[PDB]
RNA sequence: GACUCGUUCAUACUACAGUGGAUACACCAGAUCCCAUCAGAACUCUGAAGUUAAGCACUGUAAGGCUUGGCUAGUACUGAGGUGGGAGACCGCUCGGGAACACCAGGUGAUGAGUCAG
RNA sequence: AGAACAGAAAUCUCUUGUAGACUAAAAGGGGAAAAGCUUGUUUGAUUUCUAUUUUCAGAACAAGUAGAAAACGUGAAAGCGU
RNA sequence: AAGAUCUCUCAGGAUCGCUGGAGUUGAUUAAUAUAAUUUUACCAGGUAGAGAUAAUGAUUAGAGGACAGGGCCUUGACCUAUUCUCAAACUCCCAAUAGGUAAAAAGGGCGAAAUAACUCAAUUUGUAUUUCACUCAUAUUAAAUAAAAUAACUCCAAGUGGG
């Protein structure tokens, strides 16, 4: 079937995945040792991160990330096994809601839930 | 609160079921309709272009009182008819599809020079319009190209530049309407990857349309579009309605 | 409001009342001409036919509408 | 006194019930111009060409016509006199008149007779009927459906 | 059978379900070029591999709303009249006109122009 | 409902959201593919002239409406801008 | 006449209104112009009224529910169905009365031809105008009713502006 989850929009580093004011200041002194760094993102003190497309950096955002239902329908994971980080979640059908030409919305029954994004996590 | 509610619902206007669709901005149709009252009776021709997801439509349409008067047609599956069997949404057959269009539309009217009052050396020249049509006018934009197969075609539309590569560019405007651009991308991916090549462009390889057969395919059809002309009741309903209740009985 | 052993004393109690309101005024006895169904034949009736159920204070009318 | 041009906001002005924004094709296209009459109502979209209050439900000859713009003669009382005023106002406020409408489909169904009449060659009256008083009838009654009526007992 | 342009602008809305996908729509596949963004998400462009899972089409549900009709009620209300009544507040009467909510029953669209496949 | 910082000094994400926001002030009207918000390009907040409307004697001024003769602006596509 | 408008204006003045004269117009054909009127069409309304379970501002009670305060319970807030009374400065709905437009001959029909520097590919595409036609009820009538011209229209001037 084609029902199934799938992902854009999330960012990266090179560290441990410190989170907060901790990977900032980490980051200072590692720029400090060496003047090598990554880019900017987008964002209303300052940090750099590098971009990657979709799934494959979920894939290194969550081996960077290592109640059990600690998720919520938003596709926020938190940190586990907080920043201005990106995260996300799309189910297979979602492109009509904000589509164009013929409008509408994502039916209820097509809708991710929490269950089957429970499935998911288990899956990996 | 449930926010939802019948208040909610009595309070609530969705108004125009083309707005609801997500086609008909109605700020574009008044536009389009409005003319001064003294030169009443005169129809401002719209070339309508709207795009699918399979092929490009293109229909001349004037707005009347009872629903809009639709007077020439043409869609991107037409151009089978003029041996075109494959690339349904591209930029030369979205040309191609605007020029007969408005071919078939002259032919239809009669004459093939479209205006009386012409200068002498180098409906009206240009009188038909454009219909916006949902889909966002960028460079490189679908409506634009259709346009100025129409214009090259005979009704002819008022137009800038705008739309078209170098923003111009009338070498590079003239390799979009020939397929030059689809031609050097099919080289190029057959040249990095034969595989990528073959599954992408499956359709070309079982027609056999390699990308130097494109401009010519293009041109032969050209000439060719220049030549060529239920429900259930209450009482059903309530019957049901106690046969369920007596199952639930039965049932708990 | 009370039971109907009092009714008298109820309709006197508002006569007491009526020497502090301005001008003329009339106790009414009756619930059955009282409505909001206060007849004493519509509550056994509705009582027994399951019509009736009560949120409190008065009770609410079944009308054979939507889900259970 | 103490008035300026939109006096009587909430009253007139006010909306009608879940109108908003009511711009749809077929609104604009009547087009019979200069002899024509006229209503002048206001529209909740269109505030560009609005008219001043007094004119509001009023009819009267279009004069002239623009782009989207009409001049309409409007007779207006002036104490102890009425007289015509040249009212501009715009196409959304304009409202084709059913008045003309009522006299044409009366000179219609006439020219009708008097055409079936003429052919006939016949003498008779195409002038409207009077709702004139009703002439004798008859019904016949059994006891079944006679009802006797009497007045009501307080209850 | 499907689509395009529409019209009236909820009988056309919303919610929860089910049924349907020749041709068609769409979801879907990719980013060299035209293009566009932090982001091919959207938008543009180029595809046509899969699929009815959604959108889409249609129906269903002691669905909600909307929507007609009855009934509320000649009640409430009301123009003119009266050396009518009432201590006053007010209330009748003559000639006339006349509601609304609630409630109940029905209904849940119709349609112009063009096209494409059967 | 989620994210160590705004739960609780002007934040971040998804979902629900008919306007309950916003529209300088002043109260009311009107306004959701906008008149709100964001952005781009801009200067018509222009010159000349009417028919007129409001207040009204149907004078003024002031405030408007619908145009027209110009030159432009913007979209460039209809259009719209005194 | 004791309304109005402007006025160092409130015991006034001016200009409108309402008054008289004078003249002209056309009326005499029981009709046309015309009418503090109704008819039939056609409209404009948000006051009377009515509503709180439609919104706004209010506003009294309990009942049924999954977090907070007090000591597993109670008290609350909060949700949900309810419930009592409300506004003429609130409006879902909504009158009567009063008010507006309408009822053909200097015009209207359906046609041809003309005219243009407007319009439109389209100097008959429309437009508008014009010239020719053919022809619309009317012996009384294009719904009634009318000592409906005692009507119009122009002039000159009065009084009045405290009621």
């Amino acid at each position: 079937v084609m029902r199934e989850i799938k992902v854009n929009k999330l960012v990266l580093n090179i560290c441990v995945g410190e989170s907060g004011d901790r990977l900032t200041r980490a980051a200072r002194v590692l720029e400090q040792l060496t003047e090598q760094k990554p880019i900017f993102g987008k964002c209303r003190k300052i940090s750099c991160f590098v971009t990657v497309r979709g799934k494959k950096a979920l894939e290194i955002l969550e081996k960077g990330l290592k109640r059990r239902k600690n998720f919520s329908d938003t596709g926020n994971f938190g940190f586990g096994i907080g920043m201005d980080f990106y995260v996300h979640l799309s189910r297979s059908g979602y492109r009509v809601t904000r589509r164009t030409r013929r409008r509408s919305k994502i039916s209820k029954t097509h809708k991710v839930t929490k269950e089957d994004a429970m499935k998911w996590f288990q899956t990996k | 609160k449930v926010v939802k509610n019948k208040a909610y619902f009595k309070r609530y206007q969705v108004k125009y079921r083309r707005r609801r669709e997500g086609k008909t901005d109605y700020r574009a149709r008044k536009a389009l309709i409005l003319q001064d009252k003294n030169k009443y009776n005169a129809q401002k021709l719209r070339f309508v272009v709207r795009k699918t997801n399979s092929q490009v439509i293109c229909q001349i349409a004037c707005a009347h009182i009872e629903g809009d008067k639709i007077l020439a047609e043409a869609k991107s599956k037409e151009l089978i008819r003029y041996g075109i069997p494959v690339g349904l949404k591209n930029y030369a057959a979205a040309y191609a599809t605007g020029l007969l269009c408005a071919r078939r539309f002259l032919k239809s009217l009669n004459l093939d020079t479209q205006f009386l009052g012409v200068e002498k050396v180098t409906r009206k020249p240009i009188k038909a319009f454009l219909d916006v049509g949902i889909t966002r006018t960028t460079t490189g934009n679908r409506v634009f190209a259709a346009l100025k197969g129409a214009c090259d075609g005979g009704l002819n539309i008022p137009h800038g530049n705008n739309r078209f590569p170098g923003s111009f560019n009338p070498e590079q405007l003239r390799k979009n309407i020939l397929g030059i651009h689809v031609a050097e991308y099919m080289k190029t991916l057959q040249e990095e990857d034969n595989d990528k090549y073959k599954t992408h462009f499956n359709d070309y390889l079982k027609n056999n349309i390699g990308a130097d057969d494109i401009e010519q395919m293009y041109l032969n059809a050209h000439e060719k579009i220049r030549q060529n002309p239920k429900k259930l009741n209450a009482k059903l309903r309530k019957k049901r309605v106690k046969e369920k209740l007596a199952l639930y009985v039965e049932l708990q | 409001r009370t039971k109907e052993n009092f009714v008298s004393k109820a309709c006197e109690a508002l006569r007491r009342a009526k020497y502090k309101f301005p001008g003329r005024q009339k106790v009414f006895v009756s619930n059955k001409w009282g409505f909001t169904p206060f007849s004493k034949d519509e509550y056994q009736q509705y009582k027994k036919k399951g019509r009736i159920i009560s949120d409190g204070v008065s009770c609410k009318f079944i009308r054979e509408k939507g889900p259970l | 006194k103490s008035r300026g041009k939109r006096s009587g906001t909430r009253y007139k002005f006010s909306k009608k019930f879940r109108k908003h924004g009511e711009c749809t094709a077929n609104k604009y296209l009547e087009k019979l111009n200069y002899g024509d009459y006229v209503d002048i109502v206001c529209d909740s979209t269109q505030q560009k060409g609005m008219p001043f209050n007094y004119y509001h439900g009023k009819t009267g000859k279009i004069f002239h016509i623009t782009k989207r713009g009409v001049g309409v003669l409007v007779n207006k009382r002036v104490k102890h006199r009425i007289e015509q005023k040249k009212v501009c106002v715009r196409i959304e406020h304009v409202r084709k008149s059913r008045c003309n409408e009522d006299f044409l489909l009366r000179k219609i169904k006439n020219a009708e007779l008097i055409k079936e009449a003429k052919l006939k060659n016949e003498h008779i009256n195409i002038k409207r009927k009077t709702e004139g008083p009703k002439p004798a009838a008859m019904i016949k009654v059994p006891p079944s459906k006679i009802i006797t009526i009497e007045p009501l007992p307080f209850y």
